[PDB]
């Protein structure tokens, strides 16, 4: 089987700017006078979408900023000027030999300014507590880059090995990334405490930030 | 079958069902290409004109492809499944129209290879306050807790809404159910005006939950 290897594994370019991607093949993929590469970019959540095939042509609906090039064993995509739009995971395919292979991938992320998080936090419903189980959200929203650390302190006591966080990926318009912290905890230890706080710690922040609420009130 | 994701249990045969409008096109074909979680994408087989079909070795043991015209369709079939096989599943519909070759991929469909039982979600409020609110703008939300399998789909206002919103990636819980939290952020003076609904779609369990968000 052809193998494709992409570089690089991952790049970051800021808008206006050029995106090169590069394919090799353990084997040519070349016949008739038609190198078969085609080239497909994934953006967050959604299916494969086809750019190019047969290493140059363009498909329908393809802005002209995405190019491609090579022959044989080496193929290029270039993304003339970057869009915000263009955060993805782009990928090689050849269809010289069956079965058809992929590379591995390539992540364009999107280089913007610093943003700091605003910050937003959620008491547990009264519906879940009567469920034995108690959710505290934190949210952190729309900040760059994507590094920041997230603590809780239940009763001024920090926490640990209670809490699971997810990321967003890069907004397709602002480039920035958002951030939930879930605490999760009985409702017998949820009850047991007053204040549930949310500290905030972001390059964009000079001091930690930190979010707060009682128990029993809003 | 295609855009209805759900379980099929270890040992047992995957059946996938795609509609497809080109069998009149020139050059038409589809394949059958699987993403499992975090991974890159794995071609399986092709259905051409006529009926005539190539596979990858890797599954030639356990995959048919088939068609039948009169519904317009194209199938597949993985027997012996494993926990190996749980992917995003995508009907690929190639050919030539106007001036281009083209591929449509459709929406895929998350196949899990899974023992356990379909769970649908319980949906709580993530409730806006003065804890959620930042110059005139406050965050609210739904979390979307314990179901299995993956994956759900969360939408606001059934589809009005969508500047601001972010859904976060799920969870896998320690109790083996999955959790994730959509959020959405709007202007504080909105709160008493605007409704604001979530409409969580769990296929795998044929269940979709509707949770109107309120003020504290």
């Amino acid at each position: 089987d052809i193998v494709l290897t992409q570089s690089p594994a991952s790049l970051a370019v800021s808008p206006g700017e050029r995106a090169t991607i590069s394919c090799r093949a353990s084997q040519s993929v070349t016949i008739f006078s038609i190198n078969l590469m085609q080239w497909f970019q994934q953006k967050p959540g959604q299916p494969p979408k086809l750019l190019i095939y047969r290493a140059s042509n363009l498909a329908s609906g393809v802005p002209d900023r995405f190019s491609g090039s090579g022959s044989g064993t080496d193929f290029t995509l270039t993304i003339s000027r970057v869009e915000a739009e263009d955060v993805a995971v782009y990928y090689c395919q050849q269809t010289r030999e069956s079965p058809p292979t992929f590379g591995q991938g390539t992540k364009l992320e999107i280089k913007r300014t610093v943003a700091a998080p605003s910050v937003f936090i959620f008491p547990p419903s009264d519906e879940q507590l009567k469920s034995g189980t108690a959710s505290v959200v934190c949210l952190l929203n729309n900040f760059y880059p994507r590094e920041a650390k997230v603590q809780w302190k239940v009763d001024n006591a920090l926490q640990s090995g209670n809490s699971q966080e997810s990321v967003t990926e890069q907004d397709s318009k602002d480039s920035t990334y958002s951030l939930s912290s879930t605490l999760t905890l009985s409702k017998a230890d949820y009850e047991k405490h007053k204040v549930y706080a949310c500290e905030v710690t972001h390059q964009g922040l000079s001091s930690p930030v930190t979010k707060s609420f009682n128990r029993g009130e809003c | 079958q295609e855009s209805g994701p759900g379980l099929v249990k270890p040992s047992e045969t995957l059946s996938l069902t795609c509609t497809v409008s080109g069998f009149s096109l020139t050059s038409y074909y589809v394949q059958w290409i699987r993403q499992p979680p975090g991974k890159g994408l794995e071609w399986m087989g092709f259905i051409r004109s006529g009926g005539n079909t190539d596979y990858n070795s890797e599954f030639k043991s356990r995959l048919t492809i088939s068609r039948d015209t009169s519904k317009n369709q194209v199938s597949l079939k993985l027997s012996s499944v494993t926990a190996a096989d749980t992917a995003v599943y995508y009907c690929v519909r190639g050919g030539e129209y106007n001036w281009d070759y083209f591929e449509y991929w459709g929406q895929g469909t998350l196949v899990t290879v899974s023992s356990a039982s379909t769970k649908g979600p319980s949906v709580f409020p993530l409730a806006p306050s003065s804890k959620s609110t930042s110059g005139g703008t406050a965050a609210l939300g739904c979390l979307v807790k314990d179901y299995f399998p993956e994956p759900v789909t969360v939408s606001w206002n059934s589809g009005a809404l969508t500047s601001g919103v972010h859904t976060f990636p799920a969870v896998l819980q320690s109790s083996g159910l999955y959790s994730l939290s959509s959020v959405v952020t709007v202007p504080s003076s909105s709160l008493g005006t605007q409704t604001y609904i979530c409409n969580v779609n769990h296929k795998p369990s044929n269940t979709k939950v509707d949770k109107k968000v309120e003020p504290k």
